[PDB]
């Protein structure tokens, strides 16, 4: 469904954005500090992966509010940012690409 | 209005004034003589339908 | 836009008392074969005739015919202005006009002088020229999504005017209304809105600011831009 | 001559059962994408004799909230529309007890047209266009983003979200293209969904003036 | 106030200004022979700017040889030399040819500013 | 068709007027001023070449060739008098859009034979 | 390259050059000379380019970037080029001549104005004088762009000065009239942004 968001936001395929944080630059450097080993298999649980991609997602607040307008806002201010987030820090990339633990 | 008409913006003067109203000012009332003055080559008609304005307009 | 002018190569007037005697000798078989059946009012006409010339060139590059310049001519001024014409095989492109019924003469002078600038054979006013071409850059390209899922550049035709008339451009048929747009704001204020011309005027700052390869954050264009347009109305920076 | 007029009729009629839809009213699939050869069925390909007439063009919708809220599409034969064609129509809308109307103009409207079009207002909303710019529907150009006229409950969740007036909203005219094509009058918001590079997506707000 | 410059007539092919001429401005000091001697013999001219646009000027004398494709072949004047373009503060530039020009603009305005001696009777 | 020229009156010497006598059906060319009327011998009363298709051979006079800035060739002798050398030059008039054209002057003198390849 | 240009020349000469759409044959034939000789400049800027060695420290501060392009390198030691004046050959100030020293209707590439010396090689009287031309428009250029450019940003300023962001995150003007319900659409600053990648889009 983000896939197909971005499609309609970026008609042409400019995949170039920008956003706040850099997450390949925050997840070598998660690699470099714990010193991941990328041949060797991960003791990160892909729904840990899942989980924690949503609180977080929940946590990046731009428009404070419980109403559904606060809501809508909020959904709108971080959405490519959230579509970025959720495409990283995929579960599948995570196990298979980066390796963190 | 219907060619290209030439004026003169003489000194002192606040408006235009045709071309052929000051030859004829200056003694030159003939078309001929304006256009003796102005054309030096009667052979050429497109100097002279250029200038015909001029002269339907100070008849 | 074709206006008269552009695709003729000189007119005249003359004296011609009689249209079965003319006073041309190459225009004497296609008038006697029009003038053999009455067409129109004979008694009603002027010896005043006004021959105008055209030109193979510009009537093939427009794809234009003397069938459609005789009914414009004939729809600008009604059945006042009789005109006549040959067929599409001679080798000069030549058609005659006369006045139905100042003087006659100075009359046909003003409308010939009035026809070669105002008669829209084809075209669009204001539009002055057109280049068609093939877009290289992506940017005016189609890009379209494949079956695959895939981003595809379209290689397509695109014209590009001199002139702007994006209400009547719009509204051709094969033009697309989508990605038809234009560089001038006001007429994209005055034709699709306000929202429109924000983005517009996005788009063009940010082609004015990138095309030395420079980047400015978007933030900052879209403060101008909304500072511009946050009444309803272009606000102009002055 | 006759093919284009014909042709053009077909679009005027898209483009506004498209703007009936948008406005909410009810408008049938079929009409709402109907072909053009549909249309030389339904109406004819001879416009210039007299078939279809104009007045045979004329389009009566319901809401869909309400059926008794209707609205006509009256389509003058005249170029320049004239006011006792108004008053026709304005009697014809009393005799039917309809209360909103669209005039597709070809040429034009005289400036008395458009004085009464102006001052019996409160009586009948009847709205005025030009063909020419109903031959397109603008709102399907890629500059022009999604307007959404919001309900007055909805204002008012807005203003009191967001602790403002109405005159602090940035504001969009009333005679505005696309404010026209939804048919909104002054005092009236409408929210416009357009997409952000930065954001993914942006909601703003403007008030009709 | 017609701006002109003094350049080389040219006869056929050839300047007028043969080597006697310059044999008798090598002793310019002796024998009283001057730059108007050089006007007066009909060797040397004064071309205004609207004149210019009628002349057919030789950068050199070297234009003048007989060519393997002549360029012109008509010449009617000289230039004394190329380097008399410049003025006072462009004269002072060593190798101005070798330079971007806007740099050449720079130090004929930046030698206004050198340090120097102004004048010889500064003491007073 | 070719242009139509100016003509004047006989008797004041202003430019005479077209008329139409309706008793003979005849073009006439009367002034204006005076009274005095001609009988036309052309029928054409206005001209205008829209194409411009001027014939520059006829605005260049031979007294160009004795031009030193102009260049001179030996490879286009002339047709009148066989001459080798001849100065050429491009158009360098407006309304001439396709004015990269040459056009050669004879250098000999009293020929003054104009041409174009 | 000047063979080329001459046989452009004869072809306009002989009328046998047929004009490109879009274009006058002026305009065709001065498209095709430029392109000629900028296709010389290119090529001998790279000739220049790959003769130089490793120790070479114009070399040096344009690879560092440092100080210094590619093209000037290539004046220094190849061809200087063409000189413009707004936007096309040095123009025939003279009577159908850019200076008295060139024959009448020369379109050659060194009557109008083409440097085929380097800065080394030091430019002739006529490249000389028609580098200053060019030089000049670059003078006059940045001597003349700076009041309209000044004019503009002082408009800017004042149009956009108390524009700000407000403790509830929107963003308003003196007016408190709402400009942007968040700054930028997304209520971040554009110090802290950066460029990425979105690897679900192409
Ligand atoms: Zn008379
Ligand atoms: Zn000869």
């Amino acid at each position: 469904e983000d896939r197909e968001v971005l499609r309609v936001i970026f008609p042409t395929g400019d995949s170039k954005v920008v956003l706040p944080c850099n997450l390949l630059r925050m997840i070598w450097n998660a690699q470099k500090i714990f010193h991941i080993n990328p041949r060797l298999p991960s003791d990160l649980h892909p729904i840990k992966v899942v989980e924690g991609v949503k609180e977080l997602s929940k946590k990046l607040v731009i428009v404070n509010g419980d109403d559904p307008l606060s809501r809508q806002a909020q959904e709108n201010a971080t959405l490519l940012f959230n579509i970025h987030l959720r495409s990283t820090l995929c579960s599948r990339r995570m196990a298979e690409e980066f390796r963190l633990s | 209005a219907i060619g290209q008409r030439i004026v003169a913006t003489l000194p002192y003067i606040k408006q235009e004034v045709p071309i052929i109203i000051v030859f004829r000012a200056l003694g030159f009332v003939s078309d001929r003589d304006i256009l003796e003055h102005i054309i030096y080559d009667f052979e050429d008609p497109e100097m002279m339908e250029m200038v015909k304005p001029s002269l339907d307009e100070a008849f | 836009h074709t206006t008269l002018r552009k695709v003729t190569a000189n007119t005249a007037i003359y004296y011609d008392p009689n249209p079965q005697s003319t006073v041309v000798a190459e225009d004497q078989e296609w008038v006697n074969v029009y003038y053999e059946m009455p067409d129109f009012d004979v008694a009603r006409i002027s010896p005043w005739l006004l021959r105008v010339e055209l030109d193979r060139k510009h009537m093939t590059d427009r794809k234009l015919t003397m069938e459609q310049i005789a009914e414009k001519i004939n729809a600008g001024f009604g059945d006042d202005l009789n005109c006549i014409f040959n067929d599409d095989n001679a080798e000069k492109l030549v058609l005659r006009i006369r006045i139905m019924n100042m003087d006659d003469d100075v009359f046909l002078r003003c409308i010939e002088s009035n026809m070669l600038t105002d008669m829209t054979l084809q075209g669009i006013e204001q539009i002055s020229k057109v280049y068609m071409h093939l877009p290289q850059t992506d940017n005016k390209k189609k890009i379209i999504i494949t079956e695959d899922g895939e981003f595809k550049a379209l290689q397509e035709w695109i014209l590009e005017t001199d002139g702007v008339s994006l209400m009547r451009v719009l509204s051709e048929k094969d033009v697309d209304p989508v990605r038809t747009t234009s560089n001038d704001i006001v007429e994209i204020f005055t034709v699709l809105g306000i929202e429109a011309v924000r983005k517009a005027l996005e788009r063009e700052l940010y082609h004015v600011i990138s095309f030395d390869g420079s980047y400015v954050n978007y933030r900052h264009l879209a403060l101008l831009c909304d500072t511009m347009t946050c009444r309803g109305h272009l606000m102009a920076i002055t | 001559d006759d093919e284009e007029e014909t042709y053009r009729l077909w679009k005027i009629r898209k483009t506004i059962m498209q703007l009936c839809h948008d406005r909410g009213y009810l408008v049938t699939q079929d009409e709402l994408d109907q072909t053009l050869e549909e249309f030389k069925a339904q109406f004819g390909d001879k416009p210039s004799e007299g078939r279809p007439r104009r007045t045979d063009l004329t389009v009566l919708v319901a809401h869909n909230d309400d059926p008794t809220d209707q609205m006509f599409v009256f389509f003058p034969e005249e170029p320049k529309v004239g006011i006792k064609t108004i008053k026709v129509y304005c009697q014809r809308m009393q005799e039917e007890n309809i209360t909103r109307a669209l005039i597709v103009v070809q040429q034009g409207m005289t400036p008395s047209a458009k004085q009464s079009l102006v001052d019996m207002a409160p009586k009948y909303i009847l709205e005025q266009f030009l063909q020419q710019e109903l031959l397109i529907n603008i709102t399907e150009h890629e500059l022009v983003p999604e307007h959404v006229v919001m309900t007055k409950e909805e204002v008012t969740e807005l203003l009191a979200r967001y602790k403002l007036r109405e005159n602090q909203l940035p504001r969009i005219q009333a005679g505005d293209p696309v404010a026209r094509y939804f048919g909104i009058k002054r005092g009236q918001v409408v929210k416009i969904i357009r997409p952000s590079e930065t954001a993914g997506r942006y909601i703003t707000y403007r008030l009709v003036q | 106030g017609r701006i002109c410059r003094p350049l080389l007539i040219v006869e056929k092919q050839k300047l007028l200004l043969k080597k006697r001429h310059i044999d008798q401005l090598k002793e310019r000091e002796y024998n009283n022979y001057s730059w108007q001697d050089l006007v007066a013999s009909g060797v040397v001219e004064y071309i205004d700017t609207l004149e210019e646009e009628t002349v057919m000027l030789a950068m050199t004398p070297d234009d003048l040889q007989e060519k393997e494709v002549a360029y012109c072949s008509t010449y009617t004047h000289c230039e004394i030399h190329p380097s008399m373009i410049l003025g006072v503060c462009a004269s002072i530039i060593p190798f101005p040819d070798h330079n971007q020009s806007p740099r050449n603009t720079y130090q004929s305005a930046m030698g206004k500013q050198a340090m120097g001696v102004y004048i010889t009777n500064f003491h007073v | 068709p070719g242009f139509v020229g100016i003509r004047f009156c006989q008797e004041c010497n202003n430019m005479l007027y077209p008329k139409e006598d309706k008793e003979n059906r005849i073009l006439l060319y009367a002034c204006r001023n005076c009274d005095y009327q001609q009988e036309a011998d052309n029928s054409c009363i206005y001209v205008n070449k829209i194409t411009h298709e001027v014939d520059e051979l006829t605005q260049i006079i031979a007294d160009v060739s004795q031009d030193p800035t102009l260049p001179r060739t030996e490879d286009h002798p002339c047709q009148k008098c066989g001459h080798k050398e001849a100065v050429f030059f491009q158009s360098h008039s407006a309304r001439a859009e396709d004015a990269m054209r040459l056009y050669y002057v004879c250098t000999a003198p009293h020929c003054g034979h104009r041409w174009t390849e | 390259a000047k063979q080329d240009v001459i046989e452009v020349i004869e072809k306009a000469h002989n009328n046998e050059l047929e004009p490109t759409p879009g274009n006058t044959l002026r305009q065709t034939f001065e498209n095709q000379v430029n392109r000629i000789l900028n296709d010389a400049r290119d090529k001998t800027g790279s000739s220049a380019q790959k003769s130089l060695s490793e120790y070479n420290n114009f070399k040096s501060m344009v690879v560092s970037g440092a100080k210094g392009s590619k093209i000037n390198i290539s004046q220094v030691i190849a061809v200087v080029g063409q000189q413009n004046v707004e936007g096309k050959r040095i123009p025939f100030g003279f009577k159908h001549r850019t200076l008295p020293h060139f024959i009448k209707d020369d379109y050659g590439p060194e009557s109008r104005g083409f440097v085929e010396n380097s800065y080394l090689a030091g430019l002739t009287p006529t490249e000389f004088f028609f580098h200053a031309m060019g030089g000049r428009e670059g003078l006059i250029d940045t001597a003349v762009k700076t009041a309209e450019t000044g004019y503009i940003q002082r408009r800017l300023i004042k149009s956009m000065e108390s524009v700000m962001v407000k403790y509830d995150a929107t963003v308003r003007n003196s007016i408190n009239q709402v400009v942007q319900l968040r700054y930028g659409e997304d209520g971040l600053a554009g110090e802290s942004v950066e460029f990425q990648n979105l690897a679900t889009l192409k």
